[PDB]
């Protein structure tokens, strides 16, 4: 998964 | 009058990039009821529906729900200098929302073409940011790096420590995570954590929460990493954010890692019912594709199946993830031809990562 | 004093032009002047930096089949040496590391040298600083940096129209990355307009270079067919001016003919081919011919091909590692044995985050 | 392999 913003 | 609705109107932008949503509300109203009283000006029309349209960007990742596409149809059937920016910026910003990142990207480098009518360095940094953004979606690391380090250092150099900050924290060690280099991004999430306990607010303070889970669990610290994504999950389903599916997606995945079945079929159980509330059409897929790989019957064609879901949405970085780790689950369990299966199509997948530069 | 220092200049200019006899010639008059002339430390360290450069250039026109000396010598002097000559120190240490396949020492000293960049005073001799590092970073598969630095010395060149061998470099460089992201028909159009090129520099190991990548470009294409003549005719040339770059010309167009199942001509180019690394004592290339003569022409033997891995992995040969690592796991997959396949893509997996972590 | 230069 991809990191959050 | 038409010269001082203008001055209004980029009023309502500076409160929209402020995440303003009272003031910016209050703003809208005011001059949406004014426009009614005025002549017929086109360009100012124009400059009103595209901020409107950034407002609403604003308001939904403030209060997300469960008229974006009508509205945007009426922009894309209508500029030039400071409008055309708005036009491919408003728009790339949009794209990224729906997951579009190669439209994105493209919408955001026709922008920049545009930034000399950007006088706001500030407003500069935040475009700056968006770009890197969608770049590390991508996996296109250095180019992320680059324009997050630009944002960053013009956020420090005006000692703006709002939410774009910690934001482009987030992206730097994001990438670093992503080229192995665990110590410089979990440095870069502790000060970008407490930047957001400072922030004091529960979106960003969850984020922050959730991407140390991330790079820890890239590391291979499965223990506390799950605390992380627990507290994270806990944190946004509160607060009803949609970035609860992805962290209780998270938390479930490590706990089938970790051997921890039943608090994964809890935890399954739980992802499931809150991405088909969203309607996560795309979790739903991710879930059902962890399901059958940890617990259920680990069947090929299922698993092929969501895999083709994925990289059809172009969610090529998730689909390199997840088969990479459906390959590795195969060959510790020795089930070498299954495994094949999976490290080709990884392959497949990276070279498509590869070309998209 | 100044005078001989200007002439040590005019020894560099001489040096990064390729002029081999007019460098030659220079270097015995600046000897001759610092033997007749009172201890001048600045400048013997000056020509003993400037000697170790000459070295590179007479080795890279005439290699045969004591840089080591001059290596220890220059540094036992480093704590003397600041500015322009520190410069120096990292930016030549930097190439002669490139030359033993020691990149990720050859970058340190580059980036130690580009933080003192601004002693260099002209454009043209910036742009061939730019390109090492681009050559450099190629070597890693860093694309990205690699792109931006070819780039910039790129444009140098065509700014000032100067259509050397520094500019058909960047043209490989740039190709050579376009490759790596699989942009084949974009860097086609580069090497076709770099072996044109060559052809004005009437240079035979330049000619033989674009030859080899466009066989280069092509192998990666798919294209084996083509990509043959193209690695036979590089590997004509190379060897008639007898340059140890015909020792990789021959493994590709092995590997190729393998790849093709052209065992007979795989076999002739793989004697072909040992018995020319043999002489240029060249032990990585001497590995991978073993490396795809077990995975083609003999028994697939997991123990010999791990061990070939060991080694180039050992050397620090990343890059070539990936790609034969890739050759390896889909060649065993193809062939349906899945174990050999999944315990060589795990291998993959691990030379790939390698590649990532150093970048 | 990597190109030549
Ligand atoms: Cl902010
Ligand atoms: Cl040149």
């Amino acid at each position: 998964e991809r990191g959050m913003t | 009058p038409s010269e001082e609705v203008a001055v209004k109107l980029n009023e309502w932008y500076k409160l929209i990039r402020a995440f303003e949503a009272d003031q910016a509300e209050a703003l809208k109203q005011e001059i949406e009821y004014d426009l009614e009283d005025m002549e017929e000006n086109q360009d100012l029309l124009l400059y009103f529906s595209l901020m409107e349209f950034r407002h609403r960007i604003m308001l939904d990742k403030l209060m997300p729900v469960k008229p974006f596409s009508d509205m945007l149809n009426e922009i894309e059937s209508n500029l030039t200098g400071l409008l055309e920016y708005y036009f491919y910026y408003f728009r790339g910003m949009y794209e990224f929302k729906q997951k579009n990142f190669i439209l994105a990207i493209d919408h955001y480098k026709h922008a920049e073409e545009k930034l000399e009518y950007v006088e706001d360095e500030i407003e500069k940094a935040e475009f700056l940011f968006k770009v890197a953004e969608v770049y590390y979606h991508i996996k296109q690391t250095y180019f992320s790096m680059n324009y997050a380090s630009q944002a960053l250092d013009i956020y420090t150099k005006y000692e703006l420590y709002g939410r774009r900050r910690v934001q482009c924290e987030f992206i730097i060690a994001g990438n670093l995570t992503d080229v192995y280099h665990h110590e410089k991004a979990l440095t870069h999430l502790c000060s970008a954590l407490e930047h957001a306990r400072q922030l004091e607010e529960a979106y960003m303070i969850a984020a922050a929460y959730y991407n140390v889970g991330h790079c820890k669990y890239s590391l291979g610290d499965y223990k506390e990493a799950e605390g992380y994504f627990k507290t994270a999950a806990a944190i946004f389903e509160e607060h009803n954010f949609q970035q609860a599916v992805q962290a209780v997606f998270s938390l479930t995945h490590i706990y089938c890692k970790e051997g921890k079945y039943d608090k994964a079929v809890e935890a399954y159980d739980r992802g499931i019912k809150s991405a088909a509330e969203w309607e996560d059409d795309m979790y739903l897929t991710k879930f059902r594709l962890i399901h059958e790989l940890y617990l259920g019957s680990g069947d090929l064609n299922v698993l092929t199946e969501c895999f083709d879901l994925l990289e059809s949405r172009q969610l090529l970085a998730d689909a390199e993830d997840l088969l990479h780790d459906t390959a590795e689950r195969f060959n510790q369990l020795e089930h070498y031809e299954s495994a094949a299966f999976f490290y080709r199509r990884l392959m497949n997948i990276k070279k498509k990562l590869a070309e998209q530069r």
